[PDB]
């Protein structure tokens, strides 16, 4: 029954500032160093800060000291972090971890054990991009040839904001061979993904295909077919 | 400033296999080293404390070992669920450092990948821009070469990858690259190729479409 | 479940406490008086390093009764953080 919730994620804007929140439960909150970790879209783990009891000793990671504040609330057993400023270097995850502690008194020293529960996460993405639905653009069948193996055809979804958006084929019927394909962020700030599925040639002329994208962000719900080509 | 240098970033194993994760810490840090397992979406997941312990309801197959300066983490048979990301963690001292990261992925022969080429879509020309689209499927292993030619003129800087994770069923590989330019670039030049080198091919591919709905 | 130690440790605590509660406040540069879970420490000059007796809870302080155990302040007017920021001091005199 030990859990962390972290919350207040969402899109903002660089130089404004953003607060997160993090809840604990099933533990005595007080009696623990709480940290805060986070992890870049397609990075590796970095540490940021950590405030135990007093709280006399926070620490922050380098690009973060004298931009972000992290503090504590026992009575209601809450984390927060103030993230001011904000910038690119800032998009990420960010969790919440659990460390105990111990002072022996005959040593006088302090021991630290390190971070053993952690919450699910939030996401943070700090950009100038306005929500906006995809437009959905076809991949056609087919190439130079014809009729003759396998082919593979799929839907181009550009230019949307934010994440995420959920792709299907032909209402969720078709789930073989089909490859959704990581979004990619653009040089404009805007999403763009693939999504791909092969199929014996055959099935063309028979068989159609439709693609399903779902962006609720813009409450944007687009099916569309896609068809062979001519030329 | 603690470095903790991990090793390998990605390495290879089958099902059954030991695999070995090394972490060298540039300062000596005692027994205050952890190892930690994330699946891909979830948030990190402590597998060692103290170097050599293990987390109460861990497998069996996971022990950690080293102090001071060198580290090692093993799993003596590696399990279908156990092909993931790990990282290693100093709470040494300040700041908190973490490795960079191991992904473990599971082997396989030689696949070379299936490529289609697809022209931009009509209904996006009439808006001012064409992507063209490079599809390289179910290859393997993740290291592949792809390039763009307009009218044999290597192009660089308008295009853009992206990879799948490693497939459960064939553990193969996929990837895309959507080559992207104006309506106007797009129509003053000839022929527009999409070339693959990959180990699975015995000579590099190239895939062209010219110019039309072709 | 008595802890004896813990018992007079909490005591030495509680005697810190208190004595540096009438030392009169300082008239420059300092470290800020505390107890740091180890000893009591009044309020000490940037830039230098204090010194207290072993303190008495120490079941060997019979022993090292003679020591002394030391805290420095830095040029900041701060106290010293270890690694992890806690209270920092040498007390490898007064050690078993
Ligand atoms: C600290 O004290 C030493 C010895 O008293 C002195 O030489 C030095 O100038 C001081 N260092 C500072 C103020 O950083
Ligand atoms: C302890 O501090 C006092 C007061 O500054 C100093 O005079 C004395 O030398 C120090 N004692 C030792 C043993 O270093």
């Amino acid at each position: 029954q030990v859990q962390l919730v972290e919350s207040g994620g969402g899109v903002v804007q660089p130089g404004r500032s953003l607060r997160l929140s993090c809840a604990a439960s099933g533990f005595t909150f007080s009696s623990y160093g709480m940290h805060w970790v986070r992890q870049a879209p397609g990075k590796g783990l970095e540490w940021v800060a950590v405030m135990y009891y007093d709280g006399s000793n926070k620490d922050y990671v380098d690009s973060v000291k004298g931009r972000f504040t992290i503090s504590r609330d026992n009575s209601k057993n809450t984390l927060y972090l103030q993230m001011n400023r904000l910038r690119a270097e800032d998009t990420a995850v960010y969790y919440c971890a659990r460390e105990k502690d111990h002072y022996d008194i005959l040593t006088g020293y302090n021991y630290y054990y390190g971070l053993d529960v952690w919450g699910q996460g939030t996401t943070v993405t700090v950009s100038s991009a306005s929500t906006k639905g995809p437009s959905v653009f076809p991949l056609a069948p087919s190439s130079k040839s014809t009729s003759g193996g396998t082919a593979a055809l799929g839907c181009l979804v550009k230019d949307y904001f934010p994440e995420p958006v959920t792709v299907s084929w032909n209402s969720g019927a078709l789930t073989s061979g089909v490859h959704t394909f990581p979004a990619v962020l653009q040089s404009s700030g805007l999403y763009s993904l693939s999504s791909v599925v092969t199929v014996p040639s055959s099935s063309l002329g028979t068989q159609t295909y439709i693609c399903n994208v779902n962006h609720k962000p813009s409450n944007t719900k687009v099916d569309k077919k896609v068809e062979p080509k001519s030329c | 400033d603690i470095q903790m240098t991990q090793s390998p970033s990605s390495l290879s194993a089958s099902v059954g296999d030991r695999v070995t994760i090394t972490c060298r810490a540039s300062q000596g840090i005692r027994n205050d080293l952890g190892w930690y397992q994330q699946k891909p979406g979830k948030a990190p997941k402590r597998l060692i404390y103290a170097a050599s312990s293990l987390e109460s309801g861990v497998p069996s197959r996971f022990s950690g070992s080293g102090s001071g300066t060198e580290f090692t983490l093993t799993i003596s048979s590696v399990q279908p669920e156990d092909f993931v990301t790990y990282y290693c963690l100093q709470h040494n001292s300040n700041p908190l450092t973490f490795g960079g990261g191991t992904k473990v992925e599971i082997k396989r022969t030689v696949a070379a990948p299936s490529v289609f080429i697809f022209p931009p879509s009509d209904e996006q020309l009439k808006s001012g821009t064409a992507s063209v689209v490079c599809l390289l499927n179910n290859f393997y292993p993740r290291e592949a070469k792809v390039q763009w030619k307009v009218d044999n003129a290597l192009q660089s800087g308008n295009s853009q990858e992206s990879v799948t994770e490693q497939d459960s069923k064939d553990s193969t590989y996929s990837l895309s690259s959507t080559l992207t330019l104006s309506k106007a670039d797009y129509e003053k030049h000839k022929v527009y190729a999409c070339e693959v080198t990959h180990q699975g091919l015995s000579s590099p591919v190239t895939k062209s479409f010219n110019r039309g709905e072709c | 479940v008595m802890d004896f130690l813990f018992e007079k440790w909490k005591l030495y605590g509680d005697q810190c406490h208190h004595n540096l509660s009438l030392l009169p406040p300082p008239t420059e540069l300092v470290c800020n008086r505390t107890f740091d879970k180890y000893s009591c420490w009044p309020d000490t000059p940037a830039n230098t390093t204090a010194n207290i007796s072993c303190p008495w809870y120490l079941p060997w302080h019979h022993k090292v009764q003679h020591r002394f155990v030391f805290k420095r302040c830095g040029p900041d007017g701060q106290w010293v953080r270890g690694p992890r920021g806690q209270p920092w001091r040498d007390a490898s005199q007064c050690q078993m």
